[PDB]
């Protein structure tokens, strides 16, 4: 088999994370998770997980990739072969994430194609998909729903009144999802990655458009009330466990933690490459992107609350369609709104596409690290690219149906951004800190970076990330409140069971692999554990 | 090996005069890995400038470092009588670590 | 106060052996990689051998690449250097240098041990 390649440049690693873990989890997910959990009170567990767990486990995952020169799963066969199920857990998480993430890009593409005509369809109440309750935004103050909300709910989503009624497959979103999957297949199976083009247009224009949205949102009237909602916290909201777990999994979501993606991108690093300053600068880039886009979108929501004469927490969707309400509403107040809509949904497509390329690459890299000499370079590996893309498309068709928004919120809360992320992050930190050793891994890091990680990273992998993950997990279990879509829908018991099935299929890769390896090896159980804890 | 060809050892300058000494590397040092050591007469060396710009503890502000990649330089703004020592550059990047040759600073 | 005290300085025959002992004090010896740096009678410094923080990464220069052995004793906070087949062009003045951060260098050195081969 051919040897595993390294990056062609120092900036090829940096541009693969900066498009990889700086994506829709910043401009789309952090806004509605902040919105749904009260705005101000979301930021305290956000920053607690960001410093205690986010950047530490992000650098930990990249530096695990750099040490082992392996991606996702087989990186754990040189650290602790007993806990190799962290890799399979990461692969399950990244597969479910690939499915619903590409569904987000399908919604963005449908908004992009619906932006091509000269009048934006979410701007006025004259269309077939609206209701008699439709009042224009300016006419609200002079049970009324805005045109952006009914556009999102009744043209894009075509929202059935339950998950029990899937309705019919929306061929608009189905063809949009197929187009984005053909784009993802053409950027992996060709292996282009736009190496001569991602230096400027990919790297800057999403952030330039985010700055444009910042300037637009701060100039809307009533943006100060929205920023007050965004920043000023409710301490009584922190007593509820959803704020803590939602912020922690948003941190573990934005950073591509528990996915194998950052191990895979770190696996292409050179051995004697200082990843620490790159990891810190790019983590600051990711968290700053989320926090800046939060300022923009919550200034827009404060304007929307001012214009419609309703409270800030009730003006838009407390669910996964906030970036498709507030941001299009802000687009409808830019000069020449059609062109700015085209640029915005090209922004969301660029961010989500760069992410989806990077985590599809991480999933493929993990699954070819499992089997060398089978998916070598082509004529068998290229078929498996199309197989992964086709199965993830067919699983993504369940979020295209008229009740597929509920399936999306199920996947988003449970499949790849919930207790599964806390589970795998706790197991990564526990393995590295105690079964490998903070001092042994620090010796490895000094051997290859140049210096040992400080008392921040060492004590974060040792104590802080395990206590945060264990506390948030048991705090969500002992004060359990079930999943609700847009604060009004109550999910049925089979839907909560399906979400827990996705989460546990992410979780149960670790105990299944532990039991499988403790059953395969011969000897007494203490000898079996002591053999499987030794790295290979 | 990364042979660090340094400035010639025999240099003699008056006190209070700005001096410099260069350190040419055969390979490319990463400019955060090349350090400078001051060894006095009959004593052990001590770290003087690390990562070719920063000043170690106990090193006066009259010392400075500059350069990157191949050419690296140590510079004294005003040489005193306590600066009479031998200075070695040292890349600390490649696993066969190599020190530079001597550059002996003596008075007149 | 970080203090490195080297031991084992003396004359050996060519082809002989010697075992130096850098006894460190004032700091946690387990958390810093240690390097042996020798100084020729022509005052040309040459790095000899580096051992990592826990002793799993061991590096040698090409002059001692197959006949020098460097070890630690983290319980006693002491560093070693085992020599074999000591030739004539190995007479030197041996320092142990606390080189742990590669971007900070050999920040703390110690005393010396004159190894003489004749
Ligand atoms: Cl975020
Ligand atoms: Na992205
Ligand atoms: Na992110």
């Amino acid at each position: 088999p051919p040897q595993r390649e390294k990056w062609s440049s120092k900036i090829d690693f940096v541009l693969s994370v900066a498009g990889g873990f700086v994506g829709l989890g910043n401009v789309w997910r952090f806004p509605y998770l902040c919105y749904k959990n009260g705005g101000g009170a979301f930021l305290i567990p956000y920053f607690i997980f960001l410093f205690g767990s986010g950047l530490p486990v992000f650098f930990l995952e990249i530096i695990i990739g750099q040490y082992t020169s392996e991606g996702g799963i087989t990186c754990w066969e040189k650290i602790c072969p007993l806990f190799s199920g962290i890799g399979y857990a990461s692969v399950v998480i990244v597969s479910l994430l690939n499915v619903y993430y590409i569904v987000i890009l399908a919604w963005a593409t449908y908004y992009l194609f619906q932006s091509f005509q000269k009048e934006l369809p979410w701007a006025h109440c004259n269309h077939s998909w609206n209701t008699p309750h439709c009042m224009e935004d300016t006419m609200r103050k002079n049970n009324f729903t805005s045109p952006v909300i009914e556009f999102w709910e009744r043209n894009v989503l075509s929202l059935s009144p339950g998950i029990d009624h899937p309705g019919s497959l929306k061929w608009d979103l189905a063809l949009c999802l197929l187009l984005v999957w053909l784009v993802c297949f053409f950027c992996i199976w060709k292996g282009v990655r736009s190496t001569g083009k991602v230096v400027y247009f990919t790297a800057t224009f999403p952030f330039a458009m985010l700055l444009v949205l910042l300037v637009r949102g701060l100039t809307l009237p009533g943006a100060g009330a929205g920023i007050k909602f965004y920043l000023y916290p409710d301490i009584t909201r922190l007593e509820d466990p959803q704020v803590w777990i939602d912020a922690g999994t948003q941190i573990f979501f934005s950073y591509a933690i528990c996915l194998g993606a950052m191990t895979s991108l770190g696996s292409y690093n050179k051995y004697k490459y200082n990843s620490y300053r790159d990891c810190m600068l790019l983590g600051c880039l990711n968290s700053g992107t989320s926090f800046v886009s939060g300022f923009a979108i919550f200034s827009i929501l404060g304007f929307m609350a001012q214009e419609q004469g309703v409270d800030i927490a009730d003006v838009a969707e407390s669910g996964p369609g906030l970036a498709f309400i507030a941001y299009p509403k802000a687009v409808t107040m830019m000069p020449l709104p059609t062109f700015w809509s085209i640029l915005f949904f090209i922004m969301l497509l660029l961010l989500g596409l760069d992410s989806q390329f990077v985590e599809v690459e991480g999933q493929i890299t993990s699954l070819v690290d499992l089997y060398p000499s089978f998916l070598r370079k082509g004529y068998r590996r290229e078929i498996f690219i199309a197989f992964v893309c086709s199965i993830s498309y067919l699983l993504g068709l369940t979020m295209v149906t008229e009740g597929g928004m509920y399936v999306f919120q199920l996947f988003d809360y449970y499949a790849a951004s919930g207790v599964c992320l806390l589970w795998v992050a706790f197991f990564e930190c526990f393995v590295i800190a105690w079964i490998y050793g903070v001092n042994r891994f620090s010796e490895d890091i000094r051997d290859m970076i140049g210096y040992r990680p400080g008392p921040w990273m060492k004590y974060s992998w040792a104590v802080i990330t395990p206590v945060l993950c264990v506390g948030c997990f048991i705090f969500s279990l002992v004060k359990y409140v079930p999943l609700t879509y847009n604060k009004t829908y109550v999910y049925p018991n089979w839907a909560i069971g399906l979400g827990w099935s996705l989460a546990l299929s992410s979780m149960l890769c670790v105990p299944l692999v532990i039991v499988i390896r403790l059953c395969q090896t011969e000897g007494p159980f203490l000898v079996r554990v002591k053999y499987l804890l030794t790295p290979r | 090996e990364n042979v660090l060809t340094q400035s010639p050892a025999i240099m003699s300058t008056s006190p209070g005069e700005k001096v410099t000494m260069t350190c040419r590397a055969s390979s490319s040092v990463g400019s955060s890995y090349l350090h400078w050591y001051q060894q006095k007469s009959g004593a052990s060396p001590k770290l003087w400038i690390y990562s070719t710009s920063n000043l170690a503890s106990g090193v006066p502000a009259r010392f400075s470092g500059s350069g990157s990649g191949t050419s690296y330089s140590l510079t004294i703004s005003s040489v005193e009588a306590e600066d009479a020592a031998t200075y070695y550059c040292q890349q600390f990047s490649g696993y066969p670590l190599t020190f530079g040759s001597g550059t002996k600073l003596e008075m007149k | 106060e970080v203090q490195l005290v080297e031991s084992g300085g003396g004359l050996v025959k060519p082809g002989g052996s010697l075992k130096l002992s850098c006894a460190a004090s004032g700091f946690t010896f387990s958390s810093y990689a240690m390097s042996w740096v020798r100084q020729s009678p022509e005052k040309r410094l040459e790095w000899v051998a580096e051992i990592s923080s826990g002793g799993r990464y061991i590096y040698y220069s090409d002059t001692v690449t197959g006949r020098f052995t460097i070890s630690r004793d983290n319980a006693r906070n002491i560093l070693h250097l085992e020599m074999s087949s000591l030739r004539s062009e190995d007479t030197a003045m041996y320092y142990c240098a606390r080189g742990e951060v590669r971007q900070r260098g050999f920040d703390y050195w110690g005393q010396g041990t004159t190894l003489t081969v004749s």
